[PDB]
RNA sequence: CGAGUGGCUUGCUACCUCGAUGUCGGUUCCCUCCAUCCUGCCCGUGCAGAAGCGGGCAAGGGUGAGGUUGUUCGCCUAUUAAAGGAGGUCGUGAGCUGGGUUUAGACCGUCGUGAGACAGGUCGGCUGCUAUCUACUGGGUGUGUAGGUGUCUGACAAGAACGACCGUAUAGUACGAGAGGAACUACGGUUGGUGGCCACUGGUGUACCGGUUGUUCGAGAGAGCACGUGCCGGGUAGCCACGCCACACGGGGUAAGAGCUGAACGCAUCUAAGCUCGAAACCCACUUGGAAAAGAGACACCGCCGAGGUCCCGCGUACAAGACGCGGUCGAUAGACUCGGGGUGUGCGCGUCGAGGUAACGAGACGUUAAGCCCACGAGCACUAACAGACCAA
RNA sequence: GGUCUUAAGGUAGCGUAGUACCUUGCCGCAUCAGUAGCGGCUUGCAUGAAUGGAUUAACCAGAGCUUCACUGUCCCAACGUUGGGCCCGGUGAACUGUACAUUCCAGUGCGGAGUCUGGAGACACCCAGGGGGAAGCAAAGACCCUAUGGA
RNA sequence: GCGAAAGCCAAGGCCUGUCGGGAGCAACCAACGUUAGGGAAUUCGGCAAGUUAGUCCCGUACCUUCGGAAGAAGGGAUGCC
RNA sequence: CGUGGAAGUCUGUUAGAGUUGGUGUCCUACAAUACCCUCUCGUGAUCUAUGUGUAGGGGUGAAAGGCCCAUCGAGUCCGGCA
């Protein structure tokens, strides 16, 4: 699988799944990527993000 | 009761206020008990997705306040263990009423469900929009 | 009416002292069955990662399905059983009779004994032939020591020496196999003792915490509410009560934690194999890289990475074997993230 | 109606203490009793089944969360296998708390001429001590056993290391007109307890990196202070739980009980001799400790002019002193350096753009730049430091 | 009862009261559950008019209760920071002390024993700990009674 | 900056709120920081802690002795160039 | 609508005064009444320095039997007093 944040490919058994209002689903690779996440801050304007590069 | 097929880390507590994820009346669902729990001294008995819990209606339609009534857990916001090893959490902490058969008290079920609820309470499932 | 509750910790692992041998001493032995063999074998713990698995149980509604299992890395090298000693029945239990011993020695061993160089092994054959004929002989434990010099990441040089049981057939056949090993060189692998699947006794040396108070090492509470905050946090109500005019053993008081003797039964062997296949990224913290003889074992084990931890078959096991798991993938992401 | 057991209530007595044995309730932490609430094995039934009712053995384990009340007691709610009772100076204030009783202030009611009273109510109203001895938890040093190294043995000791529940198949079956509705067994999971461990999730992370406010060092750059991080964002290692792993079965002998053979007493009789079974209880099994077990142990090897050990040096899988463990050039023990693996999030400078402004000037944007800075981990690497050397010892 | 004591015989109001013994009074509100709180009733053990009654805006480190918000008060504890604590140099008290003293389980005794009796256990010394016991230390009991005591 | 406020810094004073050295420095204690999910279940009692917050604009209930209640409540805004 | 700027008014660690909770720290103290956080007043019946007056069954007391030099339901010293 890959991350509906950065990118980068979740290494199998890791992760967190998180669950929408709507029913929307969203994996997150690492707590850093969820935190970012948090902040509103989308991928594309984030440099470290495979997304960007 | 049958296997979830999943490790679930308790998130609600006796007391806790937490939402009714159906057509009801009852908006607000507060945590009385848990079916078929026993804790120890000075543990606060701890409730979680696919429990079925007693609760009490906080908030909602008149008729339907007050009201002492039985509920399965749907979704919970501290996360949960997949077979994968994968977590899942949720945008709230929600419950759905049922009756003495454990079939829903209303028709429509608002919101998304676990899979794992679908494999304890199958006329829940069959009566969920999402199951994730 | 004051609510019951169990007590704080238990009363079994007692006295919470610290170990005499940092190489765990097995108290307990399997029963002799199939084929004659050494009850046991060692290595010393790496690290941990995960290995995705296929469900081998039949009666799990899962069976067949990918699942993630927690995985403990132990490197196990070849170990040497440089003697066969003979136990002899007598009215004060168990007693040592003879012991015969090699020529071949490892390098290093003298770091650790004083290695023979004068011995008779036909004598010490003899007596232990003499008092089968009697009906005397007890149980035959060959004395085997580790080669931490075949493990890069461990510091030591100086083998951990143990003695382990031997059993299967008869006393007498297995009396040949134990002489056997020993007359070559007394190499031995965990092939030979081990298969992938099986449940093996896991003893160790905890990690040692020192001295820690009742609150960590009996799981006591802490003071709550208003008795928090007095001068009091972490100190239990009291030693006791009037009568008895003394304070007993029971009463969780403070002291070592750690550093004990733990057998921890029914581990798994998720696999056996040799190579750098489950080494992590930037090496295991604190230990080091893996290429060698290893051991997968489901889940924890006691003592901290770089520790000699000891291997033996289920005393008594739970389940009834499911060998050789398929292995679906084996994590090498690193431990830092 | 009659005979008793207990010493939880109350009452009596006035033996003990008035040069003081701190109160009630609660809390915390430990041990116990059985007159047993649940769980195991049983017997009866007004025992079809299911759900009960009553009784027997039985103290292993369990007996929980809450609303009013200072309450104990008790009332009430929802859960539960059940939410038993009692003793330990009405266990526990050189442990806590201080809500009540019961100081000095004050009010109300009643009583009193009055001061003032009340086994009436009410608001406020303090918690001392550096442990000598003993006791236990853990840690050392010596002596005895009479040179050392390594491996063991097991007298005894500790354990609840495990208790309990729900579900599935058995089965809509046995049973029952029907309603209703089991079990043996096999499985899956949950809960409580226990031990351990950190790959995963989570926390911390005043290591680190970034943003940014105020002020100071002229601006820039780069920094200090703002309580022991100014605040905000992210967070490695480690330590952790909210995370993860593991924690039988079976034997042996019994209790209540069900029986066998069997006499006294030709018969009958489970008992008197004998025997077959039979509890979560006991013993073993399993885990932990354990040569100071005074019968002070066993084996193997090394050594008695030398085996081994101590100090020394570099360090931790160890650590409050002490102890323990490893390494010491025949070396990767620590540091430097370089990689690898990680944290942060794109450096200073310069170029272009930039709302504008005559210009000066200009917040900021893009590029250079997966940049810059940083790392408690790993590897490579004898470069640096493990040198020199002292002591004891049959 | 349809007067009598002793002059009169509770009027407006308030009322289970900071006053109500019975009492957690009864009904209602509120909560899953409310000896609490508020409203009503109220025969008031033993309310009531300057011994002021009722009532009341504003004010209050005054007493009781409810809600939103908040949170380590709690479930249930973890990690961290600073000063101690531990080891070393220097300085250097006090409390307390009839004697003996390694105790433990029972018993006995002025009925609450380290010392008596019986057994059990126990090799000596030292470090750290939290305080079970010495009816621990501290103050000739501030309760109670007594004194042909005191104020 | 509203300020004789905080915070930072001069001039001036001081390193004498006068014992030091060592251990990643343990248990335990004093002050304190951050804690997932829940959110007063804690307790006699939210004790302790936390929340909120400055300024401007909108807007403001019962009651009232008309003064007050009232910063009621609630909503929005906030930098730099 | 503006002006005016009243008040035993409000906010306020301005100076200053006070002392609610923590029943924290201390409790052979730093201290025979201390430390820290929290809290109240802060134009007035305000707070404060200095001088001055009232004396022991007497003062002083917005009253707590409060205070009158660590002494108060009758100060302290010495005497009566062995
Ligand atoms: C029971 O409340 C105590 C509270 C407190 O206890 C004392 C102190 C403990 C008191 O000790 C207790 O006194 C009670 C009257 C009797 C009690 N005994 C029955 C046991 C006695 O011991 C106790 C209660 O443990 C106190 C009298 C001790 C002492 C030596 O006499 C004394 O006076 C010293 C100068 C103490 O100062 C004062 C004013 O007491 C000081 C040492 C301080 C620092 O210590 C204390 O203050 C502690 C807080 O003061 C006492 C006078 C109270 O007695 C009563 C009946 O209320
Ligand atoms: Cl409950
Ligand atoms: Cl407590
Ligand atoms: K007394
Ligand atoms: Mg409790
Ligand atoms: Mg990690
Ligand atoms: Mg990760
Ligand atoms: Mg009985
Ligand atoms: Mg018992
Ligand atoms: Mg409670
Ligand atoms: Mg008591
Ligand atoms: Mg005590
Ligand atoms: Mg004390
Ligand atoms: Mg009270
Ligand atoms: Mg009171
Ligand atoms: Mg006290
Ligand atoms: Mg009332
Ligand atoms: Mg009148
Ligand atoms: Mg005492
Ligand atoms: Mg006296
Ligand atoms: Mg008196
Ligand atoms: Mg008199
Ligand atoms: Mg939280
Ligand atoms: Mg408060
Ligand atoms: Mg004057
Ligand atoms: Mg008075
Ligand atoms: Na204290
Ligand atoms: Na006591
Ligand atoms: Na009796
Ligand atoms: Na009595
Ligand atoms: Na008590
Ligand atoms: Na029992
Ligand atoms: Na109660
Ligand atoms: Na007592
Ligand atoms: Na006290
Ligand atoms: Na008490
Ligand atoms: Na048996
Ligand atoms: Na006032
Ligand atoms: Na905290
Ligand atoms: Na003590
Ligand atoms: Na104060
Ligand atoms: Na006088
Ligand atoms: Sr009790
Ligand atoms: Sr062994
Ligand atoms: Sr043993
Ligand atoms: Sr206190
Ligand atoms: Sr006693
Ligand atoms: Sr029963
Ligand atoms: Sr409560
Ligand atoms: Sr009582
Ligand atoms: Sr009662
Ligand atoms: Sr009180
Ligand atoms: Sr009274
Ligand atoms: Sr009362
Ligand atoms: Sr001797
Ligand atoms: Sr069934
Ligand atoms: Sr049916
Ligand atoms: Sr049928
Ligand atoms: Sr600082
Ligand atoms: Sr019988
Ligand atoms: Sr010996
Ligand atoms: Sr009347
Ligand atoms: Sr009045
Ligand atoms: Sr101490
Ligand atoms: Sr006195
Ligand atoms: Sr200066
Ligand atoms: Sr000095
Ligand atoms: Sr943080
Ligand atoms: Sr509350
Ligand atoms: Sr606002
Ligand atoms: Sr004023
Ligand atoms: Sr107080
Ligand atoms: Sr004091
Ligand atoms: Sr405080
Ligand atoms: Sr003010
Ligand atoms: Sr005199």
């Amino acid at each position: 699988r890959e991350c509906d944040y950065c990118g980068t490919d979740i290494e199998p058994g890791t992760g967190t799944m998180f669950v929408h209002k709507d029913g929307a689903t969203t994996h997150f690779c690492s707590s850093k990527c969820e935190n970012n996440a948090d902040l509103g801050r989308e991928a594309r304007n984030l440099e470290w993000t495979d997304t960007a590069r | 009761m049958e296997a979830l097929g999943a490790d679930v880390t308790q998130g609600l507590e006796k007391g806790s206020l937490i939402t009714c994820a159906d057509n009801t009346g009852a908006r607000e669902l507060k945590v009385i008990s848990v079916h078929g729990y026993s804790g120890t001294k000075n543990r606060h008995p701890k409730a979680g997705l696919g429990d079925k819990i007693t609760v009490s209606v906080t908030k909602g339609t008149p008729e339907m306040r007050r009201q002492v009534l039985e509920a399965v857990v749907v979704r919970q916001r501290k996360p949960i263990r997949r077979p994968d090893g994968t977590r899942v959490k949720f945008e709230d902490n929600a419950a759905v009423i049922v009756d003495e058969n454990e079939d829903p008290r209303g028709t429509e079920l608002k919101g998304p469900i676990a899979r794992e609820v679908a494999q304890r309470f199958g006329s829940v499932a069959s009566a969920a929009t999402m199951i994730v | 009416p004051q609510p019951s509750r169990p007590r704080k910790g238990s009363l079994g692992f007692g006295p919470r002292k610290r170990s005499t041998s940092e190489t765990p001493r097995f108290n307990s032995w399997p029963s002799d069955d199939g084929q004659p063999g050494v009850q046991g074998f060692a290595g010393y713990k790496a690290g941990m990662t995960h290995v995705v698995l296929v469900n081998d149980e039949p009666n799990s509604p899962r069976e067949g399905m990918e699942e993630t299992v927690p995985v403990t890395v132990i490197e196990t090298p070849p170990m040497r059983a440089v003697a066969l000693r003979a136990y002899e029945d007598t009215p004060y239990g168990q007693r040592p009779l003879t012991e015969v011993w090699t020529d071949e020695f490892h390098s290093e061993l003298d770091r650790t004994l004083d290695v023979p160089e004068d011995h008779d092994p036909d004598a010490a054959e003899e007596q232990i032939r003499d008092a089968h004929e009697a009906g005397d002989l007890g149980d035959l434990r060959l004395i085997t020591h580790t080669v931490p010099d075949a493990v890069p990441s461990v510091p030591k040089k100086k083998p951990d020496v143990m003695e382990t049981r031997v059993g299967g057939g008869s006393v007498s056949d297995r009396l040949d196999h134990a002489l056997d090993i020993v007359e070559d060189g007394g190499e031995h692998a965990m092939n030979d003792i081990f298969r992938a699947g099986e449940y093996a006794d896991v003893a160790g040396v905890t990690k040692g915490k020192g001295t820690q108070g009742p609150v960590k090492r009996w799981g006591v509470q802490k003071r709550k509410g208003k008795h928090a905050r007095q001068g009091w946090r972490r100190r239990i109500g009291n030693l006791g009560p009037w009568n008895p005019s003394r304070v007993r053993s029971t009463v969780p008081q403070q002291g070592q934690t750690g550093y004990h003797q733990r057998t921890e039964l029914n581990k798994r062997l998720i696999d056996i194999g040799e190579g750098d296949e489950p080494t992590v990224d930037g090496g295991f913290v604190n230990y080091g890289e893996v290429d060698g003889p290893y051991t997968l074992v489901k889940g924890s084990v006691p003592g901290p990475d770089k520790r000699l931890v000891r291997f033996r078959p289920a005393v008594r096991p739970n389940d009834q074997p499911r060998l050789d798991p398929e292995v679906r993938y084996v994590s090498n992401e690193s431990n830092q993230g």
